[PDB]
RNA sequence: AAACUUUCAACAACGGAUCUCUUGGUUCUCGCAUCGAUGAAGAACGCAGCGAAAUGCGAUACGUAAUGUGAAUUGCAGAAUUCCGUGAAUCAUCGAAUCUUUGAACGCACAUUGCGCCCCUUGGUAUUCCAGGGGGCAUGCCUGUUUGAGCGUCAUUU
RNA sequence: CUAUCUAGCGAAACCACAGCCAAGGGAACGGGCUUGGCAGAAUCAGCGGGGAAAGAAGACCCUGUUGAGCUUGACUCUAGU
RNA sequence: CGUGGAGGUCAGUGACGAAGCCUAGACCGUAAGGUCGGGUCGAACGGCCUCUAGUGCAGAUCUUGGUGGUAGUAGCAAAUAUUCAAAUGAGAACUUUGAAGACUGAAGUGGGGAAAGGUUCCACGUCAACAGCAGUUGGACGUGGGUUAGUCGAUCCUAAGA
RNA sequence: GUCGAAUUUGGGUAUAGGGGCGAAAGACUAAUCGAACCAUCUAGUAGCUGGUUCCUGCCGAAGUUUCCCUCAGGAUAGCAG
RNA sequence: UUGACCUCAAAUCAGGUAGGAGUACCCGCUGAACUUAAGCAUAUCAAUAAGCGGAGGAAAAGAAACCAACCGGGAUUGCCUUAGUAACGGCGAGUGAAGCGGCAAAAGCUCAAAUUUGAAAUCUGGUACCUUCGGUGCCCGAGUUGUAAUUUGGAGAGGGCAACUUUGGGGCCGUUCCUUGUCUAUGUUCCUUGGAACAGGACGUCAUAGAGGGUGAGAAUCCCGUGUGGCGAGGAGUGCGGUUCUUUGUAAAGUGCCUUCGAAGAGUCGAGUUGUUUGGGAAUGCAGCUCUAAGUGGGUGGUAAAUUCCAUCUAAAGCUAAAUAUUGGCGAGAGACCGAUAGCGAACAAGUACAGUGAUGGAAAGAUGAAAAGAACUUUGAAAAGAGAGUGAAAAAGUACGUGAAAUUGUUGAAAGGGAAGGGCAUUUGAUCAGACA
C-alpha cells in the first residue's frame, strides 16, 4: 500500500464521513431566499435602510493593521462628540459599542466626521402621524463608504 | 407556457388528478359544447353537461343521432343518452357510453341555477 | 440507500451443497431461504449504489466561457454555417438580420409572427412545428415528451413587449443582448443560429 | 377449550363471521378487481394462533 | 421398411421472455410549524337493503349537524317527492356533535366482559336488601380553602 | 407379504458431453486421444465389475502474521478483598 | 461494433401498420454487427454530429423464474378380511339398506372428560379442487340451524409465588 | 432393565446466556450448546478460494536482484506498453 | 381558659399542572466492539452504533472573567478561508483545532448586592358589577425571614447649581398576512385511410393561451385546463396607512456643571490528587475526594518555577430575534432517476398472506377490447366442454384473456443412424436462392 514515488496524501476518511456530507443543492434556492428575505425586509422596514451606520477601524495584527475597514459600533466617546446621546443614537439607525475604546486621535474624528455626515444627510420624521413618504435609500455602507 | 408556480406540468400528476377526481369536480369535466345555434343564442361555448338536456353526437360511429340524456355517468367519464343504445343478441337493449366532448348540447334543461350559470359567464340567454 | 439491505440475511456457509450468499431467514414465505444483499441478487442492493454527491455542475474558467459565446455569435454571421444548422436561411436578404428596433415594442403575438415573416423568418417558423414528433425514449413519460426544432433566435436591446409576444410560437426564443446565452447561440454545441437582431441590439454589441 | 374466556369466543365468533366466499354481486362493480376472498381461513388447513 | 433417436420447418402445446405501457418508487428543491389527562399514538370488537377484505366510521356506526355546489348514486334493488329547490349526491368543505371495549389510562382488578364505594333518581310495601337510570372515587406536584397534630413554641386567662 | 404383470396414481437422487474393449503415450490407473480388437433395430428380469458413481468447499496433515473452549507465575489488566 | 438515456439535426419512419417476435430465404462487413424479403403483430420509432452511464455474460456449488432426461420408473406391501344381493346414480371394488363372514374383547376400536382446536357438531344441497386408487361418500365445497343454569364450572379463598 | 419407590406423572410456580440447571455426559436450557435464540453494529476483515460480460489491429513479458515476523504476500530493480 | 406563631399533616377540599406518543433535525448522559495498524495491548474505528433523560419549530449559543500584542479589535450562529496547518501520536498506523481576513444575519439587555421608612407603595385567590386574553370596588390571603418603584458597571447613586427638550391609552375602516369561492380566447369546414380521426391533405382562427391531462390512434383551436385579468367570501393581527374618542399629569424621561460616593454572586475561584477527554504538548475541558481564597481583588495572556512589570477582561445569577440544522410531519414544484426479477419489502384487500412460544422474519401477485359487444340460438354430452352459430377492427384478443421469445412438448413433412453426437477442408447428390444477359 505504498509504491512508486508520489506525494504522501492524508485524505481522512476512516470515519463514517458518508453519514456527515453536506452537498450544497440549495445554493440557487437559499440566494432566492435571501433576496425574498431582504425584499420582504426593506418593506417591512419602511423607509429605514436595511443596514446600520458602522465606524471606521483600524483592522488587528501585524498583517492587516495597514487596512482601515468598517467596525461594529460607535464608541460613547464619538457618539458624544457629534452631540447626541447613545439611546438616541441607536433609534437613528447607528449602531453604538460600548467595548470599544479610543487610543487614537485621528480614527476618533474619522468617526465624528462620519457621525457628522450621516446625521447632516439622513432625515428624522417626526413621532406625529404625518410620514412624509420618503422613498428609502436601502444602503447605508454604500452611502457611507470606508 | 405555464408561467405560475401553483400550475403542474407533471403528466404523471395530471393522470393522478383526473382518474382520482371526486364526483363534483367531474361535472365540469364533462362539459359539452353549445349547438352554434345555443352558442349565438347564449352567448356561451360550452356547459357542464347534466341530465336532461338534448344532445347530437357529433363524432364517433353514433355520429349524426340525438337524444335526451339519460343519465350522467359520472364514475364511467361517460354520458349516456336515452335512444342511443346497442340491440344484443338477445335482443335485450343496452347502453352505449358517450364522452360529452364529442356530443353538442342542442337544448339546454334550465334552473334558477342553470341559468344563473349562464348568466355567471357572461352571456344573454333568449 | 437502505434499499437491498432491508432484511436480517446471513450466509449459510459452506457445507449446504448451496452458494455463499446471504439468504433470508425463517420460514413459511419464500422470501425466506433467497439470496440477499447482493449485486447479483433478485431484490439485492445494486453495484455501488448512486449517491447524490456525484459531480452535477462544471466549472469553466469565465473568460474561456466568454471565448466561447464570441465564437458562437461570430458564427451567426456566415451563412454557411447558419445553413449547415438547419435554419432556413436561403431566401432572407442579408446576414446579419438586422431589424427595425420598432420590433422590441410589438405588443401582440400575430403582429409579431407577421414580422418576422416579412424579415424572412417564415420558412424557418414553419421548419420547426412540421417537425414536432413523440419523443423516442422513456423520457416521453418523464416530462420530455414532445420534440421539435430550434427557431430563429431574436435579440433586443430592451423589452418593450417583443418577449412576450413571440413568447407562445414555436421554436422562437428571445434574448436580451446583454445576457446572450452561449446554449442557445450553438444549439447542441452546433455554431450558426439563425439570430435577428433589433437595431438597437446590434449596435449595443460593440 | 370447551371452557373459554368470552375474549377468546369473541374473537372465536369473528372467524365465523369472515369464514364465507366472496360476496358475487361485488364481482360485477366497476372496476372491481377482487376476484375470490385470498383471506379465507380453514380450521384444519391454518391455526388462528387464539 | 417401420417403430425408435436425432436435425430443420409449419401448425398446435408449455412457459412468460421481449416490445410498448405506468394513479407507483426514487432523488432534488421550495413553503410551513399543528399530538396527548379537553384522554394521544396504538389495540380490540362492532357498524351497509344486499360485504369477506381494503377504505370509512362508532349503538346517532361506509355515518348525524353545518357550509359550498346544484342533480345525482349506480353491481342489483330502492325512495319516489329530491329537480325554477333551505335541494340529489359513496360530491366538495367542515367550524357542531356523537364517539362502543380499551390504551400514558385514572375506584380495584384483568388468561375474569371479575369485584367495590359514594351521590341523585325510578321500581319492588324500603336510610339499611334487590333491580333499572344518570353522576362520581388513581398518582406526584403547585397555589389557595378547610379540619387538624406536636411542652417546636409565644402569649392570655383566674 | 414383496418383487413380478395389469388398472388408477406417481415422486427423488443425480446429469460437461456421453457411455464396448486391449495396448501406448499422457497430470506417471482413458468413454473420448494414437494403433489394433471390433460393430446390426427396439427391449424385459436380474445384478453388484466399472462409472477413480452418489451423498458434505477433507473431519487427519500443513499453511494462514484466521479463530474459539480450556489451563498456567506467559504478557496486560480486573470485580472483590 | 452494440445497449439505456440527453443536446442538435434529417421539416427522418409509422395505424395504407412503429416496436417486438419468427424464418437450414436474400445482401454488406475479416469481425463485433448492419441491411432487406416473407410471416406474426398492434403504437410508437430510427440515421447522422455530439453528451451521458446502473452500457454488452457461458460459467461465479452465481440470484429469481421456468423446463428436461431420469420415468409412466422407485413406489402406493405394518395394524388378521373380506363376501352376496338390492336400492340409488350418467357412472358403484369404495355410498345406503339387507344378508353373511369377522374384529376390537371392557387395560376397548366401548361410554365420557382435562389441555389444545374452534364450528370440525347438525340439516339440506353437493364433487372443480382435496381425502398420494375411486367417489354418488367426507372432518371437503355451498347454504342454513344449533350451545338455555340461584344449585354444574368460573366467580370467593388461600398455596409456592407474583 | 426396573416395576411400591432416590417411583411415574398433570397443572401451577421459580431459576436466563459467561447466565441458569446439572446423582457430572460439557449434559440439558423449545430438532439449536465447549456459551441458546432475535435484531443491530455489518456490505465486519480476509496476504485465501471462485467469478469478472463486444470485435479487430499493433507491440509484448515474468518467475530474477535487493529489503520485509519475508517463505501462498508486499516493496525495489529488471523485463513490457 | 382562650388566641396566635413555627413546622408537619388530611380532605372525592377550590383551581391547575406532569406522564404517553413521535424523535429527521436539537440539548445531555451512557457507551462498545468489528475495523486500521499487514501480528498486538497504547492508538484507531469513535468522544461513533446500540442503551437512558429532555425541548422546539428550530434547538443550542449569545452581549466577553473574549480575542489579541496591532495604528489593536469588540455578543452569538453559520459559510469561504485559515489548514490537512500549529499541535497530538508504539512521533507508528493515524489524528488535528484556533486567532486574524471576506461574506450571511445583525440587537440588545435584567437581576443579587441600597432606608419607600412622612407611611408594602407589590401580589394569588374569592366576590359583585363591567366595555371580559382584561378593568374596577370590597373581603380573605401572600408578604417585612422583603413583595414594588430605583440601579446593573457601558455604569450608576445621594447632595448642590442651571436651563431647555420629549409622551400616554383606546375604539373603528383599510392595506398587510391566512383560509378560501367564482368567472375570464380561437374549427370540431371539406376530401382520403380507419371500427374509432386525435392520422395525411385542403381551407381557416386564437395566441400575455403551442404547459399539461381528458376524449375510441401524434388534439393549441372537442372538453377541462394554460395565459392575462376581474369579481367575491371567511379570518387572524398590532406590522403601518389612514381616521376618530379620551389627556394620561400638579405624571414620566433626556441632557450641562460642582461635590460626595460607587454596594458588584463562596465549599465558589483556586490548589492537590484520581479518572475521562481534547490538537492542548510539566496537563484542553469535565467530574469524584481532600484543601480552600481575595478585594489597588480576581481571571486569562497555549513550557513548569521565584521575582518585577505590562496588556486584557470582570467569573462563581439571568433573558434574547436573524443568518444555521433537518432520511420526521403538513403542503407544493421538479429530474440527462427506475420501468413490474427494475424502482421502497409493498404500482395490487402489503407490513398483507404466511412462519415462529416469542423477540422478530415476511413474500408472490399490474396489461381482454374503444366498448362486455363476456358468445343469443342449434346440435353431441351426465357434466365440464366440443362442434356450429353469433359479437368484434381482430377471437392469429374468449374473464386460461396485449405482444407471446427460449428451454421443453405433440402432430405433420423431409432426411440420416453397425458401441454416442456435434466440428474443419473439399466435392457428389437432393432441396432452395441471388445476380447478371439482353
Ligand atoms: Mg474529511
Ligand atoms: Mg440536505
Ligand atoms: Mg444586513
Ligand atoms: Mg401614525
Ligand atoms: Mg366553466
Ligand atoms: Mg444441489
Ligand atoms: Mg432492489
Ligand atoms: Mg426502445
Ligand atoms: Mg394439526
Ligand atoms: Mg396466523
Ligand atoms: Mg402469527
Ligand atoms: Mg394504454
Ligand atoms: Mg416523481
Ligand atoms: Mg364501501
Ligand atoms: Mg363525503
Ligand atoms: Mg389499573
Ligand atoms: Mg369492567
Ligand atoms: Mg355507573
Ligand atoms: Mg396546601
Ligand atoms: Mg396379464
Ligand atoms: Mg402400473
Ligand atoms: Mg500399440
Ligand atoms: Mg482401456
Ligand atoms: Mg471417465
Ligand atoms: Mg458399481
Ligand atoms: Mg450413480
Ligand atoms: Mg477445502
Ligand atoms: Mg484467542
Ligand atoms: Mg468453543
Ligand atoms: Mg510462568
Ligand atoms: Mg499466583
Ligand atoms: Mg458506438
Ligand atoms: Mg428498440
Ligand atoms: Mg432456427
Ligand atoms: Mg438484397
Ligand atoms: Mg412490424
Ligand atoms: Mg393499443
Ligand atoms: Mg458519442
Ligand atoms: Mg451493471
Ligand atoms: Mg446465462
Ligand atoms: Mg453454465
Ligand atoms: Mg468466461
Ligand atoms: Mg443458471
Ligand atoms: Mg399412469
Ligand atoms: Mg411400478
Ligand atoms: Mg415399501
Ligand atoms: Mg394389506
Ligand atoms: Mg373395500
Ligand atoms: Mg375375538
Ligand atoms: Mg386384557
Ligand atoms: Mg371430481
Ligand atoms: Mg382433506
Ligand atoms: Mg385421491
Ligand atoms: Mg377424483
Ligand atoms: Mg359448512
Ligand atoms: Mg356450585
Ligand atoms: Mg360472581
Ligand atoms: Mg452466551
Ligand atoms: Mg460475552
Ligand atoms: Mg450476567
Ligand atoms: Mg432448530
Ligand atoms: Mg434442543
Ligand atoms: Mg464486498
Ligand atoms: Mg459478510
Ligand atoms: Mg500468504
Ligand atoms: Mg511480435
Ligand atoms: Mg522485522
Ligand atoms: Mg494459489
Ligand atoms: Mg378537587
Ligand atoms: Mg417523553
Ligand atoms: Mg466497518
Ligand atoms: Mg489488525
Ligand atoms: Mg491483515
Ligand atoms: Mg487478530
Ligand atoms: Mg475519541
Ligand atoms: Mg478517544
Ligand atoms: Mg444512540
Ligand atoms: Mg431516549
Ligand atoms: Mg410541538
Ligand atoms: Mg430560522
Ligand atoms: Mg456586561
Ligand atoms: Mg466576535
Ligand atoms: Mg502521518
Ligand atoms: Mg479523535
Ligand atoms: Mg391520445
Ligand atoms: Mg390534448
Ligand atoms: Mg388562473
Ligand atoms: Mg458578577
Ligand atoms: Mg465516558
Ligand atoms: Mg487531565
Ligand atoms: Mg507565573
Ligand atoms: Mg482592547
Ligand atoms: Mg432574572
Ligand atoms: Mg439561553
Ligand atoms: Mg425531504
Ligand atoms: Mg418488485
Ligand atoms: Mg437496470
Ligand atoms: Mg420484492
Ligand atoms: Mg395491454
Ligand atoms: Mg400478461
Ligand atoms: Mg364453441
Ligand atoms: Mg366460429
Ligand atoms: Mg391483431
Ligand atoms: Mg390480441
Ligand atoms: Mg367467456
Ligand atoms: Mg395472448
Ligand atoms: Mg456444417
Ligand atoms: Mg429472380
Ligand atoms: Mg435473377
Amino acid at each position: 500500500a505504498i509504491s512508486k514515488n508520489l506525494p504522501i496524501l492524508k485524505n481522512h476518511f476512516r470515519k463514517h464521513w458518508q453519514e456527515r456530507v453536506k452537498v450544497h443543492f440549495d445554493q440557487a434556492g437559499k440566494k432566492v431566499s435571501r433576496r425574498n428575505a431582504r425584499a420582504t425586509r426593506a418593506a417591512k422596514i419602511a423607509p429605514r435602510p436595511l443596514d446600520l451606520l458602522r465606524p471606521v477601524v483600524r483592522a488587528p495584527t501585524v498583517k492587516y493593521n495597514r487596512k482601515v475597514r468598517a467596525g461594529r459600533g460607535f464608541t460613547l466617546a464619538e457618539v458624544k462628540a457629534a452631540g447626541l446621546t447613545a439611546a438616541y443614537a441607536r433609534t437613528i439607525g447607528i449602531a453604538v459599542d460600548h467595548r470599544r475604546q479610543n487610543r487614537n486621535q485621528e480614527i476618533f474624528d474619522a468617526n465624528v466626521q462620519r457621525l457628522k455626515e450621516y446625521q447632516s444627510k439622513i432625515i428624522v420624521f417626526p413621532r406625529n402621524g404625518k410620514a412624509p413618504e420618503a422613498e428609502q435609500v436601502l444602503s447605508a455602507a454604500a452611502t457611507f463608504p470606508i | 407556457a405555464k408561467q405560475s408556480l401553483d400550475v403542474s406540468s407533471d403528466r404523471r400528476k395530471a393522470r393522478k388528478a383526473y382518474f382520482t377526481a371526486p364526483s363534483s369536480q367531474r361535472r365540469v369535466l364533462l362539459s359539452a359544447p353549445l349547438s352554434k345555434e345555443l352558442r349565438a343564442q347564449y352567448g356561451i361555448k360550452a356547459l357542464p353537461i347534466r341530465r336532461d338536456d338534448e344532445v347530437l353526437v357529433v363524432r364517433g360511429s353514433k355520429k349524426g343521432q340525438e337524444g335526451k340524456i339519460s343519465s350522467v355517468y359520472r364514475l364511467k367519464f361517460a354520458v349516456q343518452v336515452d335512444k342511443v343504445t346497442k340491440e344484443k343478441v338477445n335482443g335485450a337493449s343496452v347502453p352505449i357510453n358517450l364522452h360529452p366532448s364529442k356530443l353538442v348540447i342542442t337544448k339546454l334543461h334550465l334552473d334558477k341555477d342553470r341559468k344563473a350559470l349562464i348568466q355567471r359567464k357572461g352571456g344573454k340567454l333568449e | 440507500e437502505k434499499a437491498g439491505h432491508q432484511t436480517s440475511a446471513e450466509s449459510w456457509g459452506t457445507g449446504r451443497a448451496v452458494a455463499r450468499i446471504p439468504r433470508v431467514g425463517g420460514g413459511g414465505t419464500g422470501r425466506s431461504g433467497q439470496g440477499a444483499f447482493g449485486n447479483m441478487c433478485r431484490g439485492g442492493r445494486m453495484f455501488a449504489p448512486t449517491k447524490t454527491w456525484r459531480k452535477w455542475n462544471v466549472k469553466v474558467n469565465h473568460n474561456e466561457k466568454r471565448y466561447a459565446t464570441a465564437s458562437a455569435i461570430a458564427a451567426t454571421a456566415v451563412a454557411s454555417l447558419v445553413l449547415a444548422r438547419g435554419h432556413r436561411v436561403e431566401k432572407i436578404p442579408e446576414i446579419p438580420l438586422v431589424v427595425s428596433t420598432d420590433l422590441e415594442s410589438i405588443q401582440k403575438t400575430k403582429e409579431a409572427v407577421a414580422a418576422l415573416k416579412a424579415v424572412g423568418a417564415h420558412s424557418d417558423l414553419l421548419k420547426v412545428l412540421k417537425s414536432k414528433k413523440l419523443r423516442a425514449g422513456k423520457g416521453k413519460y418523464r416530462n420530455r415528451r414532445w420534440t421539435q426544432r430550434r427557431g430563429p433566435l431574436v435579440v433586443y436591446a430592451e423589452d418593450n413587449g417583443i418577449v412576450k409576444a413571440l413568447r407562445n410560437v414555436p421554436g422562437v426564443e428571445t434574448a436580451n443582448v446583454a445576457s446572450l446565452n452561449l446554449l442557445q447561440l450553438a444549439p447542441g454545441a452546433h455554431l450558426g443560429r439563425f439570430v435577428i437582431w433589433t437595431e438597437a441590439a446590434f449596435t449595443k454589441l460593440d | 377449550a370447551a371452557q373459554k374466556s368470552f375474549r377468546i369466543k369473541q374473537k372465536m365468533a369473528k372467524a365465523k363471521k369472515q369464514n364465507r366466499p366472496l360476496p358475487q354481486w361485488i364481482r360485477l362493480r366497476t372496476n372491481n378487481t377482487i376476484r375470490y376472498n385470498a383471506k379465507r381461513r380453514n380450521w384444519r388447513r391454518t391455526k388462528m394462533n387464539i
